């Protein structure tokens, strides 16, 4: 992977761009995760994917970690690198995220355990 | 059954609290000690709505809840609550997330607002489930 | 680092508003609201401590935390708090959930105690971590 | 761990998405689109399990799968599927190249009707951890 | 070639059972079989495209497709499509994985109604010959 | 390098009477990239799902994907593309030639058949 | 004007299979008339093919693959009955065998039984 | 090769079988009987002269052909046929088609010119083969 391609491509197509996460099978796809200041345009995201896509010549998937899940940001946070950020947003979101997720945990744990048998 | 009689009753129990607490709204943004009695009573409502909702979601085996206001999501996709009231109770699971996880950015001008406007909310998701 | 010293800074903003809502305790049996506040503030003071057990817990790849316990026993495990504060905090914790999400079942007994006795069980944390 | 527990709540989704659109069979071979939905579970199905055998292939260090039937292959080298097992999900595999038709159909509703189970096998194998 | 006069044909059946199934956006809302019917659709085009591109690619002796998407990229590098369509053609490599789905719902549409055109420039683009 | 005596075992080992095999996708031409493209002639035609499974028996031996074709059952166009581009593993020189004219017999005859049908679709 | 045009033919080949075959004392003898049997059962055979040709062409609903494909296709769009898309697919094997390699009391049955096929065919299309 | 004598033998069978049954011709055009037997004989030796001509396109790896006037002009191309024979016989194919298709422009001059002058065309044919 060229993280400098997955770097400049998102911080020239993501307004006010704080985090990027190199996540997934790389740290099938490239697992990417994002936060910015805004949301962004699920559309619009789909199709910058595959503008990375494009360019690293395998599929991608980009994740907007302000709108997505809580399962889904607590594996970034687990098992993601960091590619671009300061320090302190990735300290900030993994906090927040972490939290979260116990939370999580505690309200639907019954219904792991009964999916699980 | 008989954990979402409970969870229903501690619904009414903490609105109730809510508005005797509340009262007018005059000396509520400079008592530190109505917004604790009525922040903490707005988490126990949408926590028990959550409680409902999962239940409900662990009985009908409709799906595993992702976030804490996907259990509301997965009523709506089964058509047993209206999408509009759906996403009143996920944005109420927002403001939970940030009077728990983020103690002082919370405006209290959005609690004031939901307090006004907003209960009836819960009762809505109380009013649909209890006839079925 | 600046994240634990907000939580540090959060930990002693509640612990003042649980002693100055408690005041001498002559009227909290009696009063809801009281209770109520103290509740809150209570809860705060356990995830202002949860989040510094996750935030190091993360930093120095001690591991994963399933849930918030856990956190604290993690930190134990590799002797960055004491055994005896860290089932302190776990038990904490478990009296929050009880006093938050089944307040009918909660001993405010308890709760009395806690205020009375256990609020230097933050405080000692504050101290340890501070004292990396 | 999510991973897998996503995976399992995907393929009971669509295992019972195909009980509902098949039916008895009788309308289904009669409206493409019922076929559509069922052949696109099916894939769902397979892909769900070649996820759970290569994140299960990693975290238990077996090595590493050169292809889809490889993900099985480790898992039933190691024993942690039967052979049987194996090779039903292999021939599952195939599907993928199905959709891209009525020389087809019949292998389709022989898969809904007999094949269905292999994955409710798999996926009581790794509940079973 | 039968190879690229079939692939043409499929690709226009394909087409108009996605126009066919998705109407005007009728009740495609909450009925997961038309929904599977239009993504399953999707995919077989966007393969009977690549296999297109291959066919031409080798036919034409202009290289080995590396990817799915590298065979529209030798195609577009020899001006038999432009840049853009070429792009367009590539950005529905990426549908066949979120077969594998409600707020990428969105993301079928959008493909429903502006890129079906892409497809079809695509079999006229070739039909030059 | 394919395995062609897998291949050829394989469907000895499996077909009842088989009398020819032909390798004739990609990899008959130069192996690219992918389907292994695999037709067989025998006295009957074989099952339907019995065929498919028997793919997927030979896409287990050989770590890919398979298409089994049963010449007996296969279109015009498809029987034509054999012939065509196919190289023939096993069974004897007659067999290959009188399929071979019975084919392309065929297939001449669907192209006047079928040739306004063609041109008006591509163009 | 192509569909009639093959519906005449089918007529008067039919016509002429009947006049020549008739009572059947000698067909099984005599060659020349196998001869014109054989022929005219193929000529209705083909001109089958055209009108059903002719009919997907006019309304795309697809390539025929083979010629029984051109029968196939009028059935998956229900203009024929499958019944009747099968028989006259058994007569395009027919056709196939006398045309590239004929036991003929094969030829004897479907003359003695099966015509209604070709005439149930033009009774179906004409009538759409 | 089998398949060549075998059609080879198709050939001379089918036109001693168009010459016995058109032997004087009085009766031949107004007896259509004796003629739908003459075209089915006639195409037989075209079909079989056809599938030669694709058997050995294929042997010699000079192309598949798609039509059977291609196959003809294979062989012309590589110098096997002599090329008025590749143009005599796909003639012949194509007086067929309206023989057998079209049966009513059918000259039926050209019918008899055929068995008249045309017919060893598909005997120098067979002799070219062999």
């Amino acid at each position: 992977l060229n993280e400098n391609k997955i770097i400049k491509l998102l911080r020239d197509n993501i307004p006010k761009l704080q985090l990027i996460y190199l996540f997934g099978s790389y740290s099938s796809d490239i697992d990417i995760a994002v936060l910015a200041a805004d949301t962004l345009d699920n559309i619009a995201r789909w199709e910058l994917a595959q503008k990375l896509a494009s360019a690293l010549d395998s599929d991608v998937d980009l994740v907007d970690l302000r709108s997505a899940s809580t399962v889904l940001c607590q594996q970034v946070v687990t098992q993601g690198k960091q590619l671009w950020g300061t320090q302190q947003d990735d300290e900030l979101f993994a906090v927040k995220t972490i939290s979260m997720y116990q939370h999580l945990q505690a309200e639907r744990q019954a219904i792991i355990d009964d999916v699980m048998a | 059954n008989d954990i979402i009689i409970n969870k229903i009753a501690t619904i009414k129990r903490c609105i109730k609290r809510i508005q005797q607490v509340y009262g007018d709204g005059s000396q509520f943004k400079q008592d530190f000690t109505l917004q604790d009695s009525v922040i903490l009573n707005l988490q126990r409502c949408c926590e028990a709505c959550i409680d409902i909702a999962n239940h409900i979601n662990r009985q009908q085996q409709l799906g595993i809840p992702q976030s804490s206001r996907d259990s509301f999501t997965l009523l709506a996709q089964n058509n047993l609550i209206t999408q509009p009231l759906s996403d009143n109770l996920k944005k109420m699971v927002g403001l939970r997330n940030i009077a728990v996880h983020d103690a002082q950015e919370l405006n209290l001008d959005i609690v004031v607002h939901v307090v006004q406007h907003h209960l009836e909310d819960f009762e809505q998701f109380i009013d649909v489930i209890k006839a079925e």
